[PDB]
């Protein structure tokens, strides 16, 4: 959508129209200080688990990532919005 | 089998976006609630029932996160 | 039932006319707030206290050259 | 693909306009293969002067031109501003088309508003190709709803933000830290990010990146609002300033360098508060970062910003992710202490890489060595690792003074 948020940046463009590879090895177990957490001398009709982004949880973003870009030869221009309703805090 | 479908039992082998469902059933996550209940141990039966099925429900992947998040969260706030 | 029965499940809606009111209310007042304070600190100001700009910054007043087109017109039309 | 004429059946009507009664089909055919030749030799003379008067139209002056060379008389009345209208009359068995003439009252053409004056014919010098390619001078061809209250904030928080001074830019990002109702304004605020960032591919600015990079920056530090429906937005965008390859526009004196470890702290930062084991964020950007520092023909700037959002992430990545490729510092120093190439921009960018590699491997060496380190560093890769190394252990030393 031309007109829609982002149409500062549309109008700007000036667009008008409208084996270290495995999978283990990439664990956090196997990567991350999980020693810090240990703690020494401490001083149904709806799901009770608050539901994810399904995006980042499935959708591949990776693919919206650019291999190369100024010097490449692919163009951009207005596209929409969505508003999705599963997170609170937005009154609509 | 039970009216078509094979019971997962020990003895057999294995614009606004649209409203999300959670992954688990009601029943799914009432298995969840129910063992989780038992497992803090008010009654020694029940815990024992519950670490039983815990030691063998084959099912009880796609729940896994919920009840590992439970135990590591469960510990660093029972220290 | 964990054998074979499966429910969906949804999350638990707010539909309460006294919490949305109130989140509305909230959210426009906390949007208008953050709107005025951006817009008095990086322009000229002025203050009802000898120099007080953290707490109650006005937006200092400027004359026009046709007080009467930003007056009478309507905006919302 | 054939000789093309007037109908046959178009000269009966005309002959009954005259007063001819019943004309016979061998005289129809007479007639229109004659007035059909004549127009083609019209058609073909008009167009005569419309390539030598160069107009690619065909105006109907064009036409007069023509008759007045065929000595026929002129056609009165065709460059007046008309057109081809035409009105059906279904009658009682006649079908015919006519034109429903209209008038107008004499004194309603005395009394008509007048046209501009025409202007004289004047000269106009421009280039048009200078050496080379033509100049952009003008002369040439080209190449739900927020409230007025909020969309007025937006617009003056947005625009606050794109670089007119920095004390309003200041005041915007503190207004974006410490707000309290910035919901409802976080959609748009993701989508401007995200499309900014976005817009370096058509322009290298690296000082609109920085900027968006503070915005992402401040909106994160926001108590009040919960950026988790909108991670996956702003994600990608701090991803493409850390491991995108030409951050400026002129590479050699651009420091992309900072808007890389800025944005490599950022990452740090939105996947320290937002990893949840559904979220599976931090695996898999450290899966992306790792995926491009081992694999290779991959430029010095983005192996700087994998080793660089890397090495943010904590010790326990750089133990199991840095320091089994130490031995590509040997791949690097193949072009740092030798050449032959001295001249390119291959050598900035890879002692960049060298020293954030051996600043951020001087602790892991502290971590997992010996304390007396007496040659550990001809051990290491280069010798000069090393000596990092011991100057970290100087420091670590320094710093329980200090304590």
């Amino acid at each position: 959508w031309r007109y829609g948020p982002a149409r500062l940046w549309y109008d700007m463009l000036g667009v008008p129209e409208d084996d270290l590879l495995a999978d283990e090895n990439f664990l956090m177990v196997t990567q991350l200080h999980w020693e810090d957490d240990i703690i020494w001398d401490g001083e149904p009709w709806y799901s009770i688990f608050p539901i994810d982004n399904e995006d980042l949880v499935y959708g591949r973003w990776e693919d919206n990532i650019i291999w190369d870009a100024q010097a490449m030869p692919r163009l951009l221009e207005p596209p929409v919005l969505t508003l999705d309703p599963n997170d609170e805090n937005l009154i609509l | 089998s039970i009216e078509g479908c094979q019971p997962a039992i020990p003895e057999n082998p294995p614009r606004l976006k649209p409203r999300s469902i959670h992954e688990l059933s009601v029943e799914q996550q009432l298995y969840y609630k129910e063992i989780t209940e038992a497992c803090v141990g008010s009654c020694e039966a029940k815990r024992a029932e519950a670490l039983q099925s815990i030691a063998t429900d084959p099912g009880l992947y796609q729940m896994l996160p919920r009840f590992s998040t439970f135990i590591s969260e469960g510990v660093r706030v029972n220290v | 039932p964990h054998t074979y029965i499966k429910t969906p499940t949804y999350r638990e809606p707010v539909s309460d006319y006294q919490v949305l009111r109130e989140k509305a209310a909230s959210q426009r007042r906390d949007v208008e707030r953050a709107l005025t304070r951006f817009m008095a600190k990086t322009g000229e100001t002025q203050s009802l206290f000898k120099d007080d700009v953290s707490t109650f910054p006005l937006i200092a007043a400027r004359p026009f050259t046709i007080p009467y087109l930003t007056a009478l017109l309507p905006s919302e039309l | 693909l054939s000789n093309t004429v007037l109908p046959s059946e178009s000269m009966k009507v005309v002959a009954e306009s005259m007063g001819i009664a019943q004309i016979q089909e061998e005289t129809c055919q007479l007639l229109t293969d004659e007035v059909s030749y004549r127009i083609k030799e019209i058609a073909q003379d008009a167009l005569k002067f419309m390539h030598m008067g160069k107009r690619q139209k065909l105006t109907t002056s064009d036409i007069d031109y023509a008759l007045k060379l065929k000595n026929v008389e002129p056609l009165y009345g065709f460059h007046a501003q008309e057109f081809i209208p035409f009105r059906f009359a279904s009658g009682g068995g006649r079908e015919l088309y006519f034109y429903e003439e209209k008038e107008v009252d004499l004194s309603d053409i005395i009394n008509t508003p007048l046209p501009r004056v025409p202007l004289d014919v004047c000269l106009k010098a421009h280039w048009l190709s200078i050496e080379g390619c033509q100049p952009a001078i003008p002369e040439n061809p080209p190449p739900h709803e927020l409230s007025v209250e909020q969309q007025l904030y937006y617009k003056e928080i947005t625009e606050a933000c794109v670089g007119s001074c920095e004390a309003k830019r200041a005041e915007a990002l503190q207004s974006i830290a410490t707000d309290p109702g910035l919901y409802q304004m976080l959609p748009r605020f993701s989508t401007f990010i995200s499309e900014g960032v976005r817009v370096n591919v058509v322009q290298n600015n690296l000082a609109l990146l920085i900027y968006l990079m503070r915005m992402v920056k401040a909106l994160m530090d926001n108590p009040t609002l919960y950026l988790e429906k909108y991670v996956h937005e702003l994600i990608p965008a701090v991803m493409t300033c850390i491991v995108s390859r030409q951050l400026c526009l002129r590479p050699d004196v651009d420091n992309h360098w900072a808007l890389r470890d800025f944005a490599a702290r950022l990452v740090a930062q939105i996947c320290k508060h937002f990893s949840t084991t559904t979220n599976n964020i931090q695996s898999r950007i450290t899966k992306t970062f790792t995926k491009s520092w081992v694999d290779e023909k991959t430029p010095w700037t983005t192996r700087y910003g994998s080793i660089a959002g890397l090495a943010e992430l904590g010790h326990d990545v750089i133990k199991t992710l840095i320091l089994p490729r130490l031995q590509q510092e040997g791949e690097r120093i193949r072009s740092v202490l030798d050449g032959p190439v001295l001249s390119n921009i291959d050598r900035i960018g890879a002692d960049h890489v060298q020293s954030l590699l051996l600043k951020h491997c001087a602790p892991v060496l502290a971590k997992l060595r010996p304390p007396p380190d007496n040659q550990d560093a001809y051990r290491a890769e280069f010798g000069s690792l090393g000596p990092l190394l011991c100057s970290q252990v100087v420091k670590a030393r320094a710093q329980a003074a200090l304590q």
